[PDB]
DNA sequence: GACTATGCACG
DNA sequence: CGTGCAT
DNA sequence: AGTCATTCATG
DNA sequence: CATGAAT
């Protein structure tokens, strides 16, 4: 079940696609109910390039996704959203998630991605603060040093472990409010090398995504 | 080995069991801090841990493993759900938890789990906790006996009526809606004053419910009965307004605003009444229903059968029942009242015995110093002459009859405090003790001094968190 | 607003950042403490909040919150189940955590909720913790900032190999087996002694595995194999008695009892085999599976199919991986041993630090008393003439130039120590941590004097923990 | 999914009934599994005095007690156990349940409450140490087994049967050498009928004056 | 990362 | 049906 | 007082 | 199909 936009209006509304009922609490609440729809997810999704095709329509989280949509699976286009946007949680968990739902987006919905439609949502993970109130956002480790060095001493840090432990406010303010958020828009720039790097990455073979951690994460 | 017992005797001691437990210790609220149980020591917990309005939040989840652990031997959830509840500002008047996060709302939306949330104590609450710390009120040992809990709270305001309860258990059940702090505190002095008070005078003050969601209460005559008995009904209307269409910005408490607008999208669809043209616009700050309208502006019948038809309209129901002297009673506000007054006294009295022995101490003491700073050259030369720390007492009580805390003091004053001899200070604070002490004796035994202190605080604590009415009356 | 990125370069950071994040962080043990930081944080924690052998136990969930608080920023039943594994006998050699009622078993069963269950730390979980007080390792904030946390543990014997540990993330998997505590510390000394050792001379101390399930290892050959290159596979067989019928008494770890027992059977009634004639008769102490024949007492046709038909007869892999210098290594028994040993040589080096400087603060303090004694009269005569505790000490400092810290120690003298004025017994003291510092500063800088204590230390740590095998070997 | 005994011997064969599948680990653990099994029910028991009969029939954990049971709702007898054993936490949430377990046998099953073959036992609540060890079952207990320890004692309450070991359930609650049982007879019927239906009752207004009039809330 | 069943009173 | 503490 | 989906490597 | 940490 989807809390859905007042409008229905395939060509401007959003459809915010979310790691949990938690989070989607703190969505559906900040948020703009005239063109912002909003579906939770039960977690990690299925590795749409591990299993085959019956596991995969089979899986409620899956399809629930491919009915909302509407297009299908084959898949067909102008239904049903000029955006499809995906935001997790801010930490590493939702990074890997990410990683599973753009493999569902190019292996099936392929279109959809080629089109410029599938954005990545950016919420803030670290928020630090100092009637008199100063308050900085970071998004990753190196960032939180900078802040921490500009606030001094004095400074509260606060981690979002998790999109449901921000208020509503905030969560429109940074990361939903097209005035003042930012969205990143992915976009396939060859065929080849995507397909390359989503079969290591997300393939079945190992052998090969081991060697391709070996080389290229740099474990300092 | 084996007792043989009947059926009907067996399922007597069970069902007594149960049902007592469930009545005092779970459901009902206590009719002095008008808190159950969990909410107790949610915040007992808390505040113990100093989780504070002023400081920091706390992963929620922290929070909950503490109350399980010392004081609360059931379900997280149960706990949490709890400490969420009061975290709900269209539930409670005056919340006792603020909560960071996603707490539910009106829409009904599901709270966050408490691994995602953070919370802690808001301001108010402190002052339901004020003065536990100085012995004003009976303790109990937790389950296992390694730490003790408060059994009721001190209560600086009358939280029964201010949050309202409910409500299910063996055989009763509790509804008591929520009221304006201000007002009630109100009400509260002038029985203090007048204690044989009518309810028709109290009314005066409390006039009836004050609910968060605002809206609009019409009843007069049944919430007189509900003060009055225990019981009542009465009729609460969402508050609407005519754009040139119908726009609703309040509606009746413990209502559920999602559904409440698919069941009147329903009657549109069921064409079930004339003019149905319904849409929620509702944002972060301002509740919004908008019903605009057809053609035939058939709107009063429209909005009438609304109010009949759907939960734009409903009663809400009294059923004051609270636990005094650890027993289920159904009562009036004049009870209420009545035994929340006598509670602060018994808070007042205990929280003076407290810090009149505290003062008869260290006054004690300083008489104490005083004597030494003038024998300071002869005591110290004692000391040194002393073998042990222990001997150095015994030679002090001995020779310059000291008494033995007076000793303890002289002889664990550490060494910079000789850099300040000076018999004017100590004497400053001897004045400031004596007269203390001299002030609570009087509240100790001079009832209309204790009951005057009582309508000093209570009115500073209306000054602090009054706030307007949110709901009107009709 | 909006930034446009590929799908490669996306897919590249995300993947990257969660596999890296995966090894280190989640699954894969330290080489150095042999554990995964959930199993860390449980125990500092639980032993910072002193949950310890010796004392009472402690309500799991209240435990489970405070990790979750503090430390680590997941589910509670990800940390409470993790807890729970770590007082499982049948799965850790040397249990690091002792729970009350249930925690599952071999039989399979689920562990009992965690608001249910009650835990402590077990007794040579200490030792992983020893000496950490004393700076002895590198911390770091944790996720909120608000407080510290251990990166490794001091780590007073090798868990890794001790406890083994599996074992799953991103193109990383591990199983390492539990080994014989005993045995493992032998092997580290004598590597400590001739550190070029090879591994046909170690096995002589460590050879091989040591299940807490005991059971019947065979595999000497590949056993050297996993030992060199950090692969293997080994053959494993429950241990069998006749009885005049066939009795079980000891099964291949990381199996289960229950289903071992169905499968069994499974294999009459499905009549696989001949004389199939199967019962588990198992208590509270001690393991019992009785296999009863027929008439035509095939039975060594029978046991010899049940163990290549069934799971009476496995194999264990060996598959050991760890991180090392913030990365995954696949490693052999010869980079553990070294890479535990290097560490405690950091841990003693550091630890010996912290106590040097500590023993030379109390030093100079002390050479000060012992000064001050003499001077005693003229001293407090000082301290009297002086206005203020701050003008106290700036007095002596300028007059008989004390230190700072001197002076505070001085001044901050409660009285009763002037009871105790004896140059002797301080210089008793000041003799005592002149050698402390002398034996110290040689351990520092003196690197056989430091192998040395490690030595004992370890030999110590044998002597008291030290169990027979349980596992046999063929 | 029950844990049954070894034997088939509806002569000498004890089924437990738990709270949960928590409490039904410390159960099959500490346990002779000769003659005793033992079935978990989910939590707080349908009241089978207040429901219809679909209603009922349709709730799994009556069901799966039927089953398990043998005889059947009508009744019948011998199937399948000379003992069924009403076991739930010490506490008064476990008291409610005996409560509901009592009305749903004595309510369907009746012959065999009459026969004699319900029982209910009877686990600690407290257990005191200084070693020397007592266990209490309630409040008062407490409070003489607190004077008897003075000084020095830890005590424990389990909150909850998979809080206790499992030895310590086999030597207190469930070994017949060493045990005590509480065994369920009806000594009206219409005595037994009269009670039920006030407590267990539909009608409410009854039941609360049985309260206020009986319930010693001192 | 979520869900389901029960008691209890009352309209 | 839902409400709030519980199993 | 319970339960379910999903990732990840390996045999 | 577990296994053991996670969503
Ligand atoms: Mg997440
Ligand atoms: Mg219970």
């Amino acid at each position: 079940k989807l809390t859905p936009a007042q409008s229905k209006n395939p060509a401007k509304n959003e459809l915010y696609l979310v790691e949990g009922d938690s989070a989607g609490g703190s969505a559906k609440q900040g948020r703009d109910r005239k063109f912002q729809a909003i579906l939770p997810l039960r977690g990690k999704v299925i590795n749409t390039a591990k299993a085959k095709m019956a596991d995969i329509l089979k899986n409620e989280e899956i399809n629930t996704m491919i009915y909302t949509i509407g297009a299908g699976v084959d898949f067909s286009i102008e239904a049903n959203y000029d955006k499809i946007i995906i935001m997790t949680d801010a930490d590493t968990d939702g990074a890997h998630i990410q990683t599973l739902l753009l493999t569902f987006f190019y292996r099936y919905m392929r279109p959809l991605v080629e089109a410029g439609h599938v954005y990545i949502a950016l919420p803030p993970l670290y928020k630090m603060s100092k009637k008199k109130e100063e308050v900085a956002y970071a998004w990753t480790d190196g960032e939180l040093e900078e802040l921490r060095k500009q606030f001094g001493k004095g400074a509260t840090l606060q981690r979002y472990k998790g999109l449901g432990e921000m208020n509503a406010d905030q969560l429109w303010e940074t990361t939903m409010n097209p005035e003042t958020r930012t969205l990143i828009r992915v976009t396939i720039e060859d065929l080849a090398r995507a397909e390359r790097r989503v079969n290591v990455l997300m393939g079945d073979k190992v052998e090969p995504r081991r060697k391709w951690i070996e080389d290229n994460v740099k474990f300092t | 080995n084996i007792q043989n017992m009947s059926l009907e005797d067996i399922m007597g001691e069970r069902f007594g069991r149960y049902s007592k437990y469930i009545i005092q210790d779970r459901a009902l609220p206590d009719i002095r801090d008008g808190l159950k149980p969990v909410q107790r020591r949610i915040l007992y917990s808390m505040n113990k841990d100093s989780n504070t309005f002023d400081k920091s939040y706390r992963k929620s989840a922290k929070s909950v493993g503490n109350i399980m652990g010392n004081f609360h031997p059931h379900g997280d959830s149960s706990i949490y759900d709890a400490m969420v509840r009061m975290s709900q500002n269209w539930k409670n008047r005056e919340i006792l938890v603020e909560m960071h996060g996603n707490n539910g709302s009106m829409d009904g939306d599901p709270p966050a789990a408490m691994r995602y949330t953070e919370a802690r104590l808001s301001e108010i609450a402190g002052y339901l906790l004020q003065d536990i710390e100085k012995k004003t009120v009976p303790f109990a040992w937790n389950f296992d006996d390694t730490e003790k809990e408060p059994t009721v709270l001190p209560a600086a305001f009358p939280n029964l009526l201010v949050n309202g309860s409910t409500g299910i258990s063996a055989g009763y059940a509790t509804d008591i809606p929520p009221h304006n702090l201000a007002e009630v505190i109100d009400a509260a002095v002038y029985m203090i004053d007048h204690p044989t008070a009518k309810i028709d005078k109290l009314m005066e003050f409390l006039p009836g419910p004050d609910f968060p969601t605002g809206a609009i209460i019409q009843g007069r005559d049944e919430i007189k009965k509900a003060y009055e008995t225990g019981k009542g009904r009465v009729v609460v209307r969402s508050k609407t307004e005519i754009e040139k269409q119908i726009v609703i910005t309040e509606i009746p408490y413990e209502i559920n605003k999602a559904n409440l607008v698919k069941k009147i999208d329903d009657v549109r669809v069921n064409n079930k009444v004339a003019g149905i043209a319904v849409r929620d616009e509702s944002d972060r700050d301002g509740l919004r229903i908008a019903i605009e309208l057809k053609k035939d502006a058939n709107t009063e019948l429209v909005l009438n059968y609304l109010f009949k038809y759907t939960d734009l309209q409903i009663n809400y129901n009294f059923n004051m029942v609270a636990i005094d002297n650890f027993t289920p009673r159904q009562v009036g506000i004049v009870p209420i009242l009545s035994s929340y007054i006598a509670h602060r006294r018994e808070v007042i009295l205990a929280r003076s015995r407290f810090d009149k022995e505290k003062a008869e101490k260290r006054l004690h003491i300083v008489e104490g110093l005083i004597r030494v700073i003038s024998i300071l050259d002869e005591v110290i030369a004692l000391i040194r002459a002393s073998e042990n720390k222990a001997d150095a007492k015994e030679n002090l009580k001995v020779s310059y009859d000291f008494t033995e805390e007076q000793a303890e003091a002289i002889v664990t004053l550490q060494l910079y405090r000789l850099t300040n001899t000076d018999v004017v200070v100590l004497q400053e604070e001897e004045a400031e003790l004596r007269e203390k002490i001299a002030m609570l004796a009087a509240i100790i035994g001079d009832e209309r001094t204790m009951y005057n202190l009582m309508k000093k605080e209570l009115r500073e604590v209306k000054k602090k968190f009054a706030t307007p009415r949110l709901s009107s009356l009709e």
